[PDB]
């Protein structure tokens, strides 16, 4: 039993026709604290994954050297190790949520809440969840912490339901995760400006976009409020 | 002769003694006979009874819905090395959701068999094993020798008299590989092959064990009366 | 730890070690069982190679594993009181957790297990000793007597004999000891077994000891005059 | 001097055949399966008159469905057959059923070769077990020191053992009722044993579906040897 | 491997005999004679020391006799070094005894604890066997004066009058014709010198060359006293009763 | 301090029918306020004609689940492919639960199939694995909202026949699979209505002689 | 609940001319409870006297424990035990149990044989040593022997006069404690002579 | 358990023992033994925590009687009672102690005496004329202060006895169901069969 | 859960109620507190519930070795002993156990020992156990006698249940009968409390308060 030290927040995410996209910002906050502003909270795995994670940064570094350590021992004897006997998103997720539980189960858990994006080695769409309790589930739209209430909401307005997926463009799917990425800068009060973007694709492959910012703000409405009740000037 | 007491001790001329001895043992077992396609691999093993009393000896094991073998020597040890079999692929299975690999299987046997050739007080494994299965990279069949030493082939034979059918699936090299899609046409090769390896005695109901996997079909075992069709 | 396997099979399929401890039986002293139809007597030889003994102080050689069975033996003395202490501590252990003494046959089972168990074992020799284990079933009035070995085999006997000259005895025994009646009384009974004894004994002095078990928990060791009446009965009517 | 766990040149080992030898060393054990039960009898061999032949107990009970019968160094069987009870009641706690008779034979037979430098050597002992499953009926098994177990129609271990084997080969067919097998025990143990047989150094048990494993009364086997001389003078 | 060198100590030989415990009595057979004599009011213990010279310091030199507790004495014969190991093993037995029941260690159960040990070794562990034989000079409240020798094999008997060491033979002759029932201690001193003197290698028994002691109720009223006879009183004792 | 366990809501639903048997559970999955997944299977076939649920701490579901497929695939290589029964596997079953008595697992187990005469089946669990053989049982959230309603609509309680005024209690007459679908859908219902963790869909597995089959309906979404 | 009150009583030590004093209460109770009023606290090995106060059955214990040990030493030393020495021994072997220790306030008095120096000394439940040349103190009235002592003691009193100023150090302390009383125990302690004397107080 | 009373008198020693054994709300037993013999001259009774009680009186029982084959010989009821003791001192500083308080009740043989020894769940031994364990010593020592004689004869214990009873039953809230009376003496143990 | 066992004549008579209660919630109306440890041997089931079954299921397990090793019947005494003696190894760890065990032997006689996760271990005449003991014991008390017929004493066991059923609120559901005799155990029905209630009511003239 622990408690977190410096943190992460949200990891947002959804599923596309084609793919997955996947986002967190670049903020590794110590309590009320905005410490560090330069955290890369999205870790990709080969050119077909890429695990979003959010809470305990140290226990993110931990989990970041284990699939480093996973690519390693894979190509060990694997003359398949980038073709067919290459790690999959599924074999990546799996691993951690065993860790995951484990580690809960001897009450000494990684304080995270983890997404695994990618694309299977048939094309198909891999988006799962798993945190601190060893707690997994799959969905069109997944998000942690502050993401699962507000992102969640807006991102299932476009993929409400399995069917809607192939539907999806990525154009579509990108613009949705990115005004979700500026409402939690809005109204998430341990988010930062700036963040990092990946697409899975199963055609264009892994697209992993770095030092993006939220833009097109809205903030002018605030010099008209003067007050908080009946003052006028 | 006097480097022979124990399987720590090398010969004047870089043998391990204990290990061939073991070696031996598989040479005096019935024989087993694999061979593959690119479709579908085959386990073919003439098994040994005691008497007319008695029932025949059981050849073949099955490790995972995708993997299994065929066992010629010391059945105890194939039982310990088929049990650690079934634990890899099963530990491969549930915490990376992953079909373990035939080649990978074979290099997990190869270093369990090693470090009992290597430690004092141990004893090498006195069973010869050939793994079929089929995974992410097509059919697949293995040699196991207890040195240690394994190999990945179209096809071959171990046992006693596994010489002739080594040489009738050199001959049909070309031939049996090229059997795709045909589980029937493929077991025929396997037993035509293991034919080879007979004196005296014929391939009966209660003999023949064959087992079979493939892209559609999961490792499953014929015996009795499933195997007369080939007989 | 040591380890080492000395109990193993030879070629012709022998366990020496455990035939060679048969031998060290063979050496100790004889020990004699007979049962009557009502009582069970333990005979025991001492040799007289050793006076300016205490006989007092000096281990007995049948012991009280309960209240009511009693231990034998012939062989090693040391490894004897391992078997006895082994034997005493099992008993009472019985008696907590089943509410009930042992049985004769148990005990016995037990003893022959913690023999079997030296014989493949690590790093350890089988025992030199034979048992003669006897008494009463609780609540039973049938006579018990059971016979152990190193190997760990063990059996019932109307009547047996361990030791040095044992095939003496036992030749004795089994023409004298009959089935359809055995000794009826306690007298009838001890007297068979020093009659037994002065086949191998030497003189009848101190050299045999006698304990007479009867049921429930009635166990009592003859002393050297009591013992003496018996050996001088014995020979007047033999004098004829 | 050399190690427990060593091959000869042959490629055996050296204390399991050597065990083997043990084995023939000891007293018959003959075993006959049918499709009305598994008859199991052995030769008691008292070594003297004195010996209470009662008190020799080479035949055993597993479960209700499984019996057994030993030939060698019957000492070396008793943890045999805890190990035995305990997994037959241990897969009853685990399962709520019978467990099968092959899957018990299994259990026994992975401790023979846990010996090394676990115990200092192999078992001196063979078993022959008998039991009943509802997945492959009556059943008989020959459990080795080797480790190995082969089923068996009809088997015969310990000193008149290849001679009783022999016999059995003529003797068994498929057809055969129950009393039919207990004289053919009666029969070929009093071939092979150096005293003559009796109620009282032989010893008679079955395994049925309905009443499961039962030890032979020496009354009730004394009747089966008074219907086999019979027989026999019949002829 | 480590099998190759192994003597295998605890092993029977085709007779049914210890082969290191018969070695290690052959070894005690050469060691200096150990006497012990049991009479009706106290117990002599009686030992020689092996060839010693002039310069040995005698007064703080102790090889053979030595204190279990107050009630319970031992003479040693063998080797030395070997019996301090047991003699402290003993010494704690007697004091966890004493602490358990706060009573005094009856005499038999300390030399059954010490046998047992000595037993262990012949049957277990791979190791040696202690080539030490004791003779225990001890008194309790049930059994009174005892006298017990126990040997490497872990066997041990009660005694009237002992000897352990060399000459045993020709000793114990000696005491069986000499020893009776009614006998009182400064007798039995008499009787133990008597048959050291006849025994001994040495051309003549002195001072120098024993150890001496007497477990009496000569304490003053019901009680015991171990007495560790000193140099001089050693020779003082020897122109008593007249062997020198 | 860490708390180990955790609530993902969900409602199953067990019914035992003459040659039959049924395990329904909705596909909704939650913590506290908000909705993990409107779709996330509750209810596994676990091979040997056996269906499973472990409701309650996904987590420990998910855990125990995959531990007890485990076990039927040991049991097939330790016993020479003998057809675990659904009795067995409810034995088998109490012991891992029990196994893990003094930190158990978080749920509530109920597993469903045939018996060996062929009858319908279901077993229930709680936590620390005491278990009984039952007709009708529903587990998780909406358990007290659905439970009355199949004592009263399966085992006609408190039902009386018109006429006799409580004299003559309503005759316990078979219901086929088409019916028990009917009242396992209407109770699904109902707890959606009234019970904010349920929802979403409903997946239903039919368990018969022929194997298992699965149905799949819609719930409200709210 | 306080291990070291409990059971009660009292111990003093003082120091005189060629000669020390060792002195207890004979009371043993379960908290309010008067259980017994013969229970010593004062023993000794050899000539070294040890006086023990605190929970009861560590006294037992521990007198158990010293008198094994003191034993053992004798033994193998050949010689008895000096009051310097085992004042060393005894505070080993308490802080030995340094995180599970013995609930008691040991008090060691005696005169070492070769050198005919009076010797005391006290310790706290964990082995540290309290070597004081005038006089040590211990138990549930140690605040009220303090007090006795500080005022009563002064240095080279004849045995026969020691008597008196521990005495009344004793008995007017343990009169001011509800849980010391009950009898009490004199020992007048010179190089080879012992004696001991039981006193005559209030019984409430 | 509750009640467990001893006295010492001249050839004897008299333990009584309540027959009471109440779990929590109802008494599910009233005729309950609180004791073991340990040895022929040897009786304990005992009382304290569930489970605890029996499991160490046997336990304790199981070693004395191990210790009479062994050396064939009967322990001292001061021997006896120094054994208990350090398994109980032994017992307190363990990860679950024994919450059990004894008394002892022996005929010492060899000297010729009743001895009775009182011992709490910490190891806390003393010898007495008469003892008690619990509130039982809070009603009934001041009768015991006041009537008991070292010379008492066995009929006078019990007497007195009763008397000690009486109050008990008297002034005590919790009823106990009347105690089983026990003596030992030279002869043995036996059962006072009624009181 | 109310559950009782009493000695008689005749044997041991068991009876228990079926109801299984979280909180206010009733689980079950059909839950087995007698265990059939064995075809001779009864354990009753109260406090924690899976505590009771898994243990006593176990306890089979032992009694079936005992036999097996000992080729004879397990006494009572040595059959409660093996239960108690395990339960106390866990004291302290939160086993919640409250039993009956239940045997006829040669030896023994009738026996009923009452065990519990304290380690208690009582051998007895008459136990109740459970939140309705109360109320069972009151009908035990005033109508248990030695000379009961079998038919009696079941009604008795019967109505004591009953009596517990309808006045505690954590028991009812039905009443499970037990005959203990030497050559076994013998099974005497569920009994609905619902029905058996009323039948008792009117049959009986008692529960005049209630109306009917
Ligand atoms: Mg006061
Ligand atoms: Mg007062
Ligand atoms: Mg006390
Ligand atoms: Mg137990």
């Amino acid at each position: 039993t622990q408690q977190p030290i410096v943190t992460g927040t949200s990891v947002i995410s959804m599923k596309y026709d084609n793919g997955v996209i996947i986002a967190a910002d670049n903020l590794g906050s110590y309590g009320s604290l905005l410490r560090f502003n330069g955290v890369e909270r999205l870790i990709p795995v080969g050119d077909n994954t890429v695990v979003g994670i959010s809470g305990d940064i140290s226990d993110m570094q931990h989990i970041e050297r284990l699939l480093k350590d996973l690519v390693t021992e894979n190509a060990y004897d694997n003359p398949l190790a980038d073709a067919e006997e290459a790690l999959e998103p599924s074999y990546i997720f799996e691993y951690l949520a065993t860790v995951m539980y484990q580690r809960r189960s001897k009450m000494n858990p990684l304080w995270n809440a983890i997404i695994v994006a990618g694309v299977q080695s048939n094309g198909d769409q891999f988006l799962r969840y798993v945190n601190l309790l060893g707690v997994t589930y799959s969905s069109p739209t997944l998000a942690t912490g502050f993401g699962a209430h507000m992102a969640n909401p807006l991102l299932r307005k476009v993929v409400d339901r399995e069917s809607d997926i192939p539907k999806t463009t990525v154009q579509v799917a990108e613009e949705a995760i990115v005004n979700a990425m500026r409402v939690l800068y809005y109204r998430d009060a341990r988010s930062s400006r700036n963040f990092s973007l990946a697409i899975i694709d199963k055609n264009t492959g892994l697209t992993f976009k770095k030092n993006l910012q939220v833009e097109n703000m809205k903030w002018d409405f605030a010099k008209d409020i003067k007050g908080y009740g009946t003052q006028k000037i | 002769n006097n480097y022979d007491g124990d399987t720590v001790t090398f010969s004047p001329t870089g043998r391990l003694f204990q290990v061939e001895y073991a070696l031996e043992a598989i040479k005096q077992g019935s024989v087993t006979v694999g061979l593959r396609s690119n479709t579908h691999a085959v386990l073919v093993a003439l098994k040994r009874n005691a008497d007319e009393l008695s029932s025949y000896q059981k050849k073949i094991i099955k490790c995972d819905e995708h993997m299994g073998l065929s066992l010629a020597g010391l059945a105890p040890d194939a039982r310990v090395l088929s049990n650690y079999l079934r634990q890899q692929c099963n530990y491969s299975s549930l915490v990376f959701n992953r079909k373990l690999a035939v080649e990978r299987a074979g290099h997990l046997l190869c270093d369990k068999a090693q470090k009992n050739t290597q430690s004092y007080g141990g004893r090498p494994y006195g069973v010869g094993l050939l793994i079929i299965g089929y995974d992410k990279s097509g059919a697949h069949l293995l040699e196991f020798q207890p040195s240690g030493n394994v190999t990945e082939l179209y096809g071959t034979a171990i046992g006693a008299r596994s010489q002739g059918a080594k040489t009738y699936l050199e001959r049909t090299l070309d031939t049996f590989i090229k059997i795709d899609g045909n589980p029937d046409e493929l077991i025929k090769a396997g037993v035509e092959a293991i034919s080879q390896s007979l004196r005296d005695e014929s391939l009966t109901v209660d003999n023949l064990s064959i087992a079979i996997v493939g892209k559609d079909t999961p490792f499953t075992i014929y015996d009795g009366e499933a195997v007369a069709k080939y007989i | 730890g040591y380890d080492r396997a000395l109990s193993i099979f030879s070629p012709d399929g022998h366990i020496f070690q455990v035939e060679y401890a048969l031998e060290a039986v063979k050496r100790g002293t004889c020990a004699v069982g007979v049962k009557g139809k009502n009582c069970v007597v333990l005979g025991c030889e001492r040799r007289s190679t050793l006076k300016l003994q205490d006989t007092r102080i000096t281990p007995s050689k049948v012991s009280k594993i309960d209240s009511h069975v009693v231990l034998s033996f012939s062989g090693l003395n040391a490894d004897s009181r391992i078997l006895i202490e082994k034997a005493r501590v099992e008993a009472q252990s019985h008696r907590l957790t089943l509410e009930d003494p042992v049985t004769v046959e148990y005990l016995t089972r037990y003893v022959a297990g913690v023999q079997q168990r030296y014989t493949q074992s690590g790093g350890v020799r089988p025992f030199g000793v034979s048992t003669l284990i006897a008494g009463f079933d609780p609540r039973d009035d049938e006579p018990k007597l059971y016979q152990t070995e190193p190997s760990g085999i063990y059996s019932s006997w109307s009547a047996q004999t361990i030791g040095r000259n044992s095939k003496t005895v036992r030749e004795f025994l089994e023409k004298n000891y009959d089935r359809k009646e055995p000794p009826a009384t306690v007298e009838e009974c001890v007297k068979l077994t020093v009659r037994s004894l002065l086949e191998v004994v030497q003189t009848g002095a101190k050299n045999i000891e006698i304990t007479v078990v009867k049921p429930d928990s009635d166990i009592v060791a003859l002393s050297s005059e009591e013992i003496n009446q018996y050996v001088t009965q014995i020979e007047q009517e033999k004098q004829e | 001097d050399r190690g427990v766990s060593t091959f000869s040149p042959e490629g055996r080992l050296f204390q399991v055949e050597y065990s083997l030898e043990a084995i023939k060393l000891g007293s018959t054990a003959i075993g006959i399966a049918t499709k009305e039960g598994v008859v199991l009898g052995v030769e008691k061999r008292a070594t003297s008159p004195l010996l209470e032949s009662d008190s020799i107990e080479k035949i055993v009970e597993i479960d209700r469905h499984i019996g057994c019968a030993m030939s060698g160094l019957t000492a070396d069987a008793r943890s045999m057959i805890e190990h035995a009870r305990t997994a037959a009641v241990t897969h009853n706690l685990y399962y709520d059923e019978d467990i099968n008779v092959e899957s018990l034979t299994q259990s026994v037979c992975d401790l023979a070769l846990r010996f090394g430098e676990l115990m200092s050597r192999p078992f001196g002992v063979a078993l022959l077990i008998a039991g009943h499953d509802a997945d492959d009926g009556y059943q008989l098994f020959h459990a080795e020191p080797s480790g190995t177990f082969y089923r068996y129609n009809a088997k015969a271990i310990g000193s008149g053992s290849e001679g009783a084997q022999a016999e059995l080969l003529n003797e068994w067919h498929s057809s055969l009722t129950l009393k039919e097998a207990e004289l053919l025990v009666l029969k070929i143990l009093k071939q092979v044993m150096e005293e003559k047989l009796d109620e009282n150094n032989a010893q008679l048990s079955c395994i049925t579906k309905q009443d499961g494993f039962k030890i032979y009364d020496n009354e009730k086997t004394a009747e089966l040897i008074k219907e086999l001389k019979e027989k026999e003078a019949a002829e | 491997g480590s099998r190759r060198y192994d003597s295998r100590t605890t092993i029977f030989s085709p007779e049914g005999r210890l082969y290191q415990v018969e070695y290690a009595l052959e070894s005690i057979s050469h060691a200096g004679t150990a006497i012990g004599i049991m009479a009706s009011d106290g117990i002599v213990l009686a030992a020689e020391r092996k060839v010693t010279s002039t310069l040995l310091e005698q007064d703080t030199s102790t090889e053979k006799l030595y204190k279990l507790n107050d009630k319970i004495a031992v003479a040693v014969a063998g080797l030395t070094a070997d019996a301090e190991i047991l003699i402290n093993t003993a010494r704690i037995h007697a004091q966890n005894y004493l602490k358990t029941y706060n009573e005094d260690i009856p005499v038999e159960i300390l030399v059954r604890r010490l046998s047992d040990i000595k037993q262990g070794y012949t049957q277990h562990g791979g190791l040696r066997p202690f080539g030490v034989s004791f003779i225990y000079a001890g008194y309790d409240d049930r059994y009174g004066y005892q006298l017990y020798t126990s040997n490497p094999s872990g066997n041990y008997t009660g005694w009237k009058a002992i000897s352990v060491g060399a000459n045993t033979s020709a000793a114990q002759t000696l005491l069986q014709m000499d020893y009776k029932d009614d006998m009182k201690v400064d007798d039995a001193i008499e009787l133990a010198l008597k048959t050291l003197s006849k025994t001994t290698d040495s051309s003549a028994l002195t001072y120098d060359r024993l150890e001496f002691a007497t477990i009496r109720k000569g304490a003053n009223d019901g009680e015991v006293y171990q007495k560790i006879f000193k140099p001089q009183e050693i020779k003082d004792i020897l122109v008593k009763t007249g062997i020198t | 301090q860490f708390n180990p366990y955790g609530d993902n809501g969900g409602t199953i639903l067990g019914i035992a029918g003459e040659d039959f048997a049924v395990l329904a559970g909705d596909t909704r999955n939650i913590t506290d306020y908000s909705i993990n997944s409107r779709y996330e299977p509750k209810v596994f076939d676990c091979g040997d004609n056996i269906v499973m649920s472990a409701n309650g701490f996904a987590a420990d579901g998910d855990a125990l689940v995959k531990r007890f497929k485990n076990s039927v695939k040991w049991y097939h290589f330790d016993h020479n492919d003998k057809k675990l029964s659904i009795n067995s596997a409810a034995r088998n079953i109490q012991h891992l639960l029990y196994g893990k008595r003094f930190f158990p697992y978080y749920v509530h187990t109920i597993i469903a199939g045939l018996d060996e005469d062929g009858k319908g089946a279901v077993y229930s669990f709680d936590p620390v694995g005491s278990y009984e053989r039952e007709q009708c049982r529903a587990g998780g959230a909406a358990a007290s909202l659905i439970m009355p309603f199949l004592d009263n609509q399966v085992n006609f309680k408190n039902q009386y026949e018109p006429g006799t005024n409580g004299k003559v209690k309503k005759p316990l007459k078979y219901l086929s699979v088409e019916e028990v679908i009917k009242l396992v859908r209407d109770s699904f219902t109902s707890a959606t209505e009234r019970h904010i963790q349920v929802g979403d869909g409903l997946e239903i597995l039919i368990v018969t002689k022929d194997g298992v089959r699965k149905e799949f309906y819609e719930l409200k979404r709210d | 609940s306080d291990p070291s009150s409990i059971n009660g009583g009292i111990v003093v030590a003082m120091t005189g001319k060629d000669c020390v004093a060792i002195a207890c209460d004979l009371r043993l109770g379960s908290q309010s409870l008067g259980v017994s009023n013969k229970f010593e606290k004062i023993f000794h090995y050899g000539h070294v006297f040890l006086g023990i106060t605190g929970l009861a059955t560590d006294v037992t214990t521990l007198n158990e424990m010293f008198r094994y040990k003191t034993n053992l030493y004798k033994l193998k030393e050949e010689r008895a035990i000096e009051p310097e020495t085992f004042t060393q021994l005894v505070s080993s072997s308490l802080y030995e149990r340094r995180f599970g220790p013995y609930f008691v306030g040991p008090v060691v008095a005696g005169i070492n044989s070769k050198s005919g120096k009076p010797f005391i000394a006290g310790f706290d439940l964990i082995g540290c040593i309290d070597e004081a040349k005038d006089f040590i103190v211990s138990g549930t009235a140690s605040d009220q022997l303090f007090g006795m002592c500080e005022s009563l003691y002064e240095p080279n009193l004849e045995p026969e006069d020691l008597f008196e100023t521990i005495s009344q150090a004793l008995l007017n302390a343990a009169d001011r404690d509800a849980l010391s009383g009950w009898g009490a125990v004199v020992y007048i302690i010179k190089k080879d002579e012992v004696v001991k004397r039981y006193l005559k107080m209030r019984q409430d | 358990m509750d009640i467990i009373l001893g006295i010492r008198v001249q050839d004897s020693v008299i333990l009584a023992s309540s027959k009471a054994v109440t779990r929590g709300i109802s008494v599910l037993k009233d005729s309950d033994d609180k004791t073991r013999q340990l040895s022929p001259h040897t009786l304990m009774s005992f009382a304290g925590e569930a489970g605890d009680t029996v499991q160490f009186a046997e336990y304790i029982q199981a070693n004395i009687q191990l210790y009479s084959i062994r050396e064939d010989y009967e322990l001292s009821p001061q021997a006896v009672s120094s054994f208990v003791r350090q398994e109980l001192a032994k017992s307190i500083r363990s990860r679950r102690p024994y919450q059990v308080n004894v008394l002892i009740g022996g005929y010492d043989k060899k000297k010729n005496k009743p001895e009775l020894y009182q011992i709490d769940y910490l190891g806390t031994k003393v010898e007495l004329p008469y003892g008690a364990h619990g509130y039982s010593g809070f009603y009934t020592f001041s009768l015991l202060d006041h009537h008991y004689r070292p010379d008492m004869t066995t009929e006078e214990g019990l007497d007195l006895l009763k008397l000690c009873v009486q109050e008990l039953e008297k002034r005590m809230p919790m009823d106990f169901k009347g105690v089983i009376v026990k003596i030992v003496d030279k002869d043995g143990i036996r059962q006072v069969d009624d009181f | 859960t109310t559950t009782l066992a009493f000695r008689f004549q005749g044997g041991i008579i068991v009876a228990v109620d079926s109801r299984a209660t979280a909180g206010n919630w009733v689980a079950s109306q059909t839950v087995k507190k007698v265990i059939e440890i064995n075809p001779f041997l009864l354990g009753t089931a109260a406090g924690g519930a899976a505590d009771c079954q898994f243990w006593e299921t176990w306890l089979g397990s032992q009694c079936r070795l005992h036999e097996l090793r000992e080729k004879e019947r397990i006494s009572v005494a040595a059959a409660s002993k093996i239960l108690s003696n395990l339960v106390y190894q866990y004291k302290g760890a939160g086993l919640s156990m409250g039993t009956m065990i239940c045997g006829y032997t040669r030896k023994e006689g009738p026996t009923i020992y009452y065990v519990d996760s304290d380690g208690t271990r009582l051998k007895g005449d008459i136990f109740c156990v459970g939140s309705g003991q109360t109320f069972a014991y009151g009908v035990l008390d005033s109508n248990y006698k030695w000379d009961l017929s079998v038919e009696d004493a079941l009604y008795l066991g019967k109505r004591s249940i009953l009596a517990a059923a309808h006045r505690d609120a954590y028991s009812g559901g039905s009443v499970n009968l037990y005959h203990v005799t030497e050559d076994g155990w013998i099974y005497h029905g569920n009994h609905d409390v619902g029905e058996l209630f009323w039948k008792v009511k009117e049959e009986e003239g008692s529960f005049n308060n209630v109306i009917g």
